[PDB]
């Protein structure tokens, strides 16, 4: 499960371990550095915790600022008009998080 | 040196319209005279600068046979102060002197600009006597006079007044028909060969005026002598001989630089419903709100209904609100008239709202017509609109918009249609009834709308038999208009790149092997699935499911239904 | 008197003027008889000093067409009454004489813009010479050419069908005209073997022909002043004076040149080897540039829309310019650049309508690549943001005229940003700059490209290994790799300048020669690289390569396969 040995060696490694760990029904090398970032849409105060992925032999499955962003609001936003700049000012704050 | 309406090209209703104006109250002067009939003063033409106006006016007034004079606006400007008044009052006591007559005055705003315009006194003064001379009409016989200007705007607003220059043509710009009528007219005198079409070069020629396409007929016979002539001293038989081609038209058309290409185009479009498939709800509303009122006013009189004046579009980017406008307007042959949303935008940072009055006034003057706005949302959107500032809704332009909404008249049947990817941020206060008052939603195109849409598409291209445009638009779901064409274009550009890549091979195999057919004469479908790899989706599901959801909650408070009367 | 061979610096427009003059004047008979109408009027317009009355002169001269002059200033310095006399003389004599021409100096004098003629007398004359034109076509064989700074500068009622309609934008000489020109104000000096005139056009950036005859002058009169006072005792022996390089560095110093403030329109000397790699990028260029220029057919027969533009963003100091005056250079076609500091400027004084200059030029000079090297400057200005959306005056002005131009005209667009996210979205449409095109990091190759083309005017040692230089310099840009090259040549001057010294010292000391360091050496770049830093972070490339990524992966729709 999340955060657990799998039955799939790490390439990446960098864990200890050097298992590979489960995630969104998928296998990835390491575990995220999450961090927390506050969604606001038109009076809408939301808190969500971002789990960023990096060090992926495969190079797909790292963490990308957009996909994510757009994942983020329109599953806590849904269909919301304009969303664009929601989706600008998270991906920003993740950029410059990181 | 005499002219005629078959030397006339270009413009057709406008040429009726001055007929029917000019000619019967010329060629029968008794019958208004009999009659008690106002017949007609001053008919005030204007249009871009070289549609050939001052020829339109002699070829009226020569098929009329009324006494034609003609007065140069710079010539009559040119005399020192005094002489010029006396050019005026002698050239129109010469038009009536061989009554009937027309006087023509070319150029006039050079003599009767803006008022604010004029400095000098001796500006004021001719055109007071300009205005004073105008009003001496009626004492005449059947003077008519005409005058040419670039815009109703462009003169002294004293003119354009009862007595004076109250009756108004826009010859405007040639459309593709005019422009091949004026096509034809020009290469009478010329050696064409059976490779060139006239008909695709005025197709081509977007934007060009009568005089333009003369200088380019002029321009592609010099490309012609050149090739030829610089073979030759000098010989009359390869002139005898000289034939221009298809290539000699394309490389002039390369150096055109027309001079109407900024203006404003309204002409019938050639969109069709076919070009566009599906949508059979939004066929019948749009016929509904502009062919019903137009084809059957009576019944409106009967029942006693107003038309409603006009209807706003919302939905995906790309998804054919353009195109489902000019379909309408084609259904009822009426005249359509785009204004795109950098048009709105530079009108707000400019500060130039009063501009919208000006899109008005034309769509009235070519009315029957659909004003299409393809962007209401651009300014709303400029100042953020979800959020923005802490402004309101309303703006400058539509502001405008609105005044000249509510002061049209629904008898003139001009028909606004408006278009936004973000219906919210609409100002409220234009989906009012008296206003844009029905909402239609255009959604993502179908199966069948998609199959359309490609086959549309490629109406122009080279493509082989066995591609199955059928399959593909069943693959392609939820891709909008935009994708499709994308789609399209990308296949275009490996045929073409294959056929130049293949060409140049063969070059340098007959350069190493110097001892055919066209390699790639069409689209193979292994071009179509090559480009289907790098097809996206413009719109997303969350969009769709945004639109959605504005949808139903307009359609929320419509659960008032199965009434039933006892 | 002067012919095709006193012009030098406009080949292009001469041959145009040619074209466009001789057949008409040369060939009346064929014009007579035939249907079609020949140029009733030329507007040549360039920045003044350019010798347009000399190209008139010339033209009309080698065809024999009797050659008329009238100067704006003189004529408005007539009374009241005696310029339109002297208008209208002039044209009757024009009519009178064999097929004519004529120039008609300064004409802005005569006509400028109405809202600068307040007075009665201008606007009659104004009026007196619309008349005298519109009426050519009684006269015979009667071309009328004109001066003037710019279109926008006389009364727009000249420019118009029947009058003036035809015009030819003279604009700065280039590097070869600047030579053409040199070789003709140079013909009567006696000058030294020393002296390469490749090297003064090469250099006299911003001139025009004025400008070369007085650098030329100066030269000469400071060979003079240094061979003076030998010569205040004697005259004749003044004979044997030969100019030097040194009298025209010299001069070039003391040039105060006029044309610095100017759009230079010519064909760009670059090309892909200063910029190796890319190989993918450039075949989309050239797909976008050169077959749409280079094979017409082929769009026609497969009825394609060429495409408007294109767009490049990536990090900054990659390269982007480079590729553009590239692919500019390889169809030979004209490029025009628009820095970020003009739209800015274009921005801050609400005059976004120069806009509408920048295309009509660019149309001017088609085949034309027209480069905006930053469309973000005026959205960072605001923040990147303030309260208001991404649309703003100036680029809302290129988007109009970007939909209002011809595909015909081969105009094609590029832009580059730093930002690809800030840029207003309404630009990214179909029909528009529709195409992103990342522009990367240069990897080894285009290092070892770029670090040999900065150093190509430089002395360099063999001994120096590139290779190993762009090897070891993984991440740098092209301004980092500049940057190193020029501080490896400011440490050889330093360590030339002080061996100078040091034999002054010599001297001094014991008063009782080779080149100390004659070129570029192994130990300068060693040092040389001592300040050298990636001016883009790992972090940065990251928003770039993860914007490509994420436009690429929305490609999901392959493998779609027929039936």
């Amino acid at each position: 499960l999340d955060g657990d040995r799998t039955n799939s060696r790490s390439t990446g490694g960098k864990c200890g371990c050097g298992f590979k760990h489960f995630w969104d029904g998928k296998e990835y090398d390491n575990l995220p550095e999450a961090f927390p970032i506050t969604l606001e849409w038109g009076g809408r105060v939301v808190r969500e915790t971002v789990y960023w992925f990096q060090y992926e032999s495969d190079s797909s499955l790292n963490s990308n600022v957009y996909d994510v962003a757009m994942k983020l609001v329109t599953k806590h936003f849904p269909g919301e008009f304009g969303s664009e700049i929601l989706v600008q000012k998270v991906v920003h704050t993740i950029l410059h998080q990181t | 040196n005499e002219v005629g309406y078959d030397d006339i090209g270009g413009c057709r209703k406008q040429l009726a319209q001055i007929k029917e104006m000019v000619e019967l109250p010329l060629r029968h002067p008794a019958l208004f005279k009999a009659i008690g009939v106002k017949p007609p003063r001053g008919i005030l033409l204007y249009g871009p600068p070289g549609t050939g106006k001052t020829l339109i006016a002699r070829a009226v007034a020569n098929e009329t046979g009324a006494f034609f004079f003609l007065i140069n606006g710079p010539e009559i400007m040119s005399k020192l102060a005094g002489e010029s008044e006396s050019n005026l009052r002698k050239a129109f006591e010469e038009a009536e002197k061989n009554a009937p007559a027309i006087i023509f005055i070319d150029e006039l705003d050079a003599i009767a600009p803006k008022r604010e315009k004029t400095h000098g006194e001796v500006e004021r003064r001719i055109v007071s006597q300009l205005l004073t001379l105008m009003d001496g009409l009626k004492q005449r016989a059947h003077v008519i006079v005409m005058a040419a200007t670039n815009r109703p705007n462009s003169i002294d607003p004293a003119l354009r007044r009862f007595g004076r220059f109250d009756r108004e043509v826009d010859i405007g710009i040639p459309d593709a028909t005019g422009r091949l009528e004026i096509l034809q007219i020009h290469t009478k005198n010329m050696k064409l060969a059976d490779d060139v079409d006239l008909e695709q070069v005025a197709n081509e020629t977007h934007g060009h005026v009568g005089a333009d396409l003369a200088a380019l007929c002029s321009e592609a016979a010099l490309q012609a002598i050149r090739k030829k002539m610089d073979l030759i001293t000098i010989d009359a038989e390869v002139m005898n001989s000289l034939a221009v081609t298809m290539d000699d038209f394309r490389w002039a058309l390369s150096q055109s630089n027309p001079s109407a290409l900024r203006e404003t185009v309204v002409e019938v479009p050639q969109v069709t419903w076919e070009d566009i498939g599906g949508l059979e709800d939004v066929k019948r509303e749009l016929q509904e709100l502009v062919q019903y009122p137009v084809e059957h006013p009576d019944k409106f009189l009967k029942f006693g209904m107003t038309p409603s004046k006009g209807v706003l579009f919302y939905g995906p980017p790309g998804c054919g609100k353009t195109l489902l406008a000019k379909a309408i307007a084609n259904e009822c042959q009426a005249n359509f008239i785009s204004i795109k949303g950098p048009e709105l935008l530079t009108m707000w940072f400019g500060e130039s709202e009063a501009n919208v009055r000006e899109i008005f006034d034309k769509a009235r003057q070519a009315a029957p017509c659909v004003l299409f706005f393809d962007e209401l949302d651009s300014i709303a959107k400029a100042r953020g609109g979800n959020i923005g500032d802490g402004g309101g809704a309303a703006d400058r332009v539509i502001n405008q918009i609105l005044t000249e909404m509510d002061g049209m008249s629904t008898k003139k049947n001009v028909f606004i249609i408006g278009a936004t990817n973000r219906p919210d941020i609409i100002d409220p206060a234009i989906l009012r009834p008296g206003r844009l008052d029905q909402l239609i939603y255009i959604p993502l195109p179908d199966e069948k709308s998609r199959v359309a849409i490609l086959k549309a598409n490629l109406r122009k291209s080279p493509v082989a038999k066995d591609v199955d445009l059928e399959f593909l638009a069943k693959m392609t779901n939820g891709f909008s208009g935009a994708d499709l064409t994308e789609i399209c274009q990308r296949a275009c550009k490996l045929a073409i790149r294959e056929s130049i890549e293949s060409e140049i091979r063969r070059e340098r195999e007959r350069q190493t092997n110097p001892s055919e057919d066209d390699p790639v004469p069409e689209i193979r479908r292994d071009h179509f699935e090559e480009a289907m790899r790098f097809a996206r989706r413009s719109v997303s599901d969350n969009d769709i499911r945004k639109y959605e959801m504005f949808a139903q909650t307009l359609q929320q408070s419509r659960g008032f239904g199965s009434f039933r009367f006892p």
